């Protein structure tokens, strides 16, 4: 059965090594992205309205 | 007779110190004219929430009566002998000085002595300017320039005194009874910290024993303990848009910080500023101007007039621009005078340096001519300086500067720094604070 499992899927070792990887970089990337996006749209997430009519 | 031969001929500016604290500084020529006035280190820096607009308060009343002169008889004096008497005060220094004939240069101390010391600040006369200051204060808004630059300071300086206007908010201006300016006298204007100018026809000598004869009753002592100290003022690069569509022009500065009175980087700076040049739509300089952002701005006929300045205090400034154009040119202008300042940061050649070095040397010489501006100069720079900075060390300043040294000073302060935009009126088309500060660095670079 492990063996018809390999012949059905030649790709399952590096399949899962590059699920590993790819599993890495976005728990690195995703938190620096996220950190991006706030840091340019702090400016609008801070931003103070005021209404001055005469 | 050369230019520089002219720059060492001119006169000295003989400065004393009298024994409370009074700096005496004049400078001698031969017009029968002089100017004296008396530069305290007052201001809108020097004053807490609770009391600002107390200085402009106390300008005011300084020439409406005194103890000696009553009131109205103080104008008499000065309008019998011809003189003019003003007073302006700024965020940092508050100054009054008296446009006379030199013969009456000893009755022209006598009034500055009046006024700076024995001013009657009665109650009536609070009142009756009381309501002067109101109306002067919509006049104000009325200027859109005032109400751009005093956005600019709030916004730059948030948190700090300066960030306070000189008039003050509409409420204290309101509530400013005798108390609070007599402290604000008894507080700032102190032998120390004043400056007795005089320029013209006048004598060192005469100034010296007419200060002594006059002002020496002059203070130096800061009551029980109270000592106003000098409070550093952060600069927090923000932006503010009072968007008002029905007014017909936009205003927009932008400015960056600059270097304080000290920092000798203010004459690179300047000439990287002359470098950029002002524009009005009434020049006739036309689509020729050597000043990139003039020659764009005339030829697609841009803005209305574009200023830039370099607002100088203590420890801090403003460097930057001022530019009044239509609703569809704010973004235009902030992509070509961005796109001017980061050239200077990165490609300035040493024609154009040149060139800023002559418009800079011509402002100086020229700024120092007439009595008034010449007072007005030994009264300031003996407060923000210490010394008045003769023409030919500014020479020498503007000689050493050449295109790497603009270069550097101008990445060193504009490079990557965030600006303090502040815009007024039809303002949507202002690019966004994210957009300017982008445009604050080159990819190239
Ligand atoms: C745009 C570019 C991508 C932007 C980010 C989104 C994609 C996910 C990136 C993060 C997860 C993958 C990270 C990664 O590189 O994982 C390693 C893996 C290869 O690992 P391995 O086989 O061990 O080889 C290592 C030695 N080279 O390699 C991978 O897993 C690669 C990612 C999976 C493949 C799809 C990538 C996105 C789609 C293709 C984009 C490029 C298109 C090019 C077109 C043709 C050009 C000629």
């Amino acid at each position: 059965c492990t063996f018809l499992r390999w012949a059905s899927e030649p790709e399952h070792d590096h399949r899962k090594r590059m699920g590993l990887k790819m599993l890495m970089m976005m728990g690195l990337l995703l938190p620096l992205v996220y950190a991006m996006k706030r840091h340019k749209w702090s400016v609008l997430k801070s931003r103070k309205l005021a209404y001055r009519p005469p | 007779a050369t230019y520089a031969q002219a720059l060492q001929s001119v006169p000295e500016t003989q400065v004393s110190q009298l024994d409370n604290g009074l700096r005496v500084a004049s400078e001698q020529s031969s017009q029968p004219t002089c100017t004296v006035g008396v530069w305290i280190d007052a201001g809108s820096r020097y004053e807490n929430e609770k009391n600002n607009g107390a200085g402009y308060f106390v300008e005011h009343l300084a020439f409406k009566g005194t103890k000696n002169r009553p009131g109205s008889a103080l104008e008499k004096e000065v309008e019998s002998m011809g003189a003019h008497l003003n007073a302006y005060s700024t965020r940092e220094h508050t100054a009054y000085y008296i446009k006379a004939l030199s013969k009456d240069l000893p009755k022209a101390v006598e009034l500055l002595a009046d006024i700076v010391q024995n001013c009657s600040l009665e109650d009536s006369q609070i009142e009756k300017e009381r309501d002067v200051i109101l109306q002067e204060l919509q006049e104000n808004d009325s200027s859109m320039r005032d109400v751009v630059f005093d956005y600019l300071h709030a916004t730059a300086f948030q948190g700090t005194p300066l960030a306070q206007s000189v008039e003050g908010p509409s409420e204290n201006v309101r509530k400013l009874s005798r108390a609070d300016l007599t402290e604000y006298v008894s507080q700032h204007y102190k032998a120390p910290r004043m400056v007795l100018a005089a320029a013209g026809g006048v004598e060192h000598r005469q100034l010296l024993d007419l200060a002594q004869k006059h002002f020496s009753s002059l203070s130096g002592t800061y009551v029980e303990d109270a000592v106003p100290a000098f409070t550093p003022c952060r600069f927090t690069g923000s932006e503010i848009r009072h968007r008002d569509d029905a007014l017909p022009l936009a205003h927009v500065a932008i400015a960056v910080e600059g270097p304080g009175w000290a920092n000798p980087d203010n004459v690179p700076l300047q000439v990287a500023n002359a470098i950029i040049g002002h524009y009005d739509s009434t020049y006739g300089g036309g689509t020729h101007m050597s000043s990139t952002l003039a020659s764009v701005a005339a030829t697609r006929k841009l803005c209305q007039s574009f200023q830039t300045f370099n607002i100088c205090y203590a420890e801090t400034g403003l460097l930057g621009a001022h530019f009044v154009c239509d609703n569809m040119s704010i973004d235009d202008m902030m992509f070509f005078l961005q796109g001017q300042w980061m050239r200077l940061c990165t490609s300035a050649t040493e024609s154009e340096v040149v060139r800023g070095k002559n418009i800079l040397r011509n402002a100086l010489v020229s700024h120092l001519d007439g009595t008034t501006p010449v007072c007005e100069d030994i009264g300031r720079s003996l407060l923000t300086y210490g010394r008045r900075i003769p023409l030919a060390e500014w020479e020498s300043r503007i000689a050493e500067v050449d295109a790497s040294v603009v270069r550097e000073v101008c990445s060193k302060y504009f490079y990557d720094q965030c600006p303090a935009v502040a815009g007024l009126g039809p303002i949507e088309q202002l690019p966004d604070y994210n957009r300017i500060r982008s445009g604050m660095f080159w990819l190239r670079f």
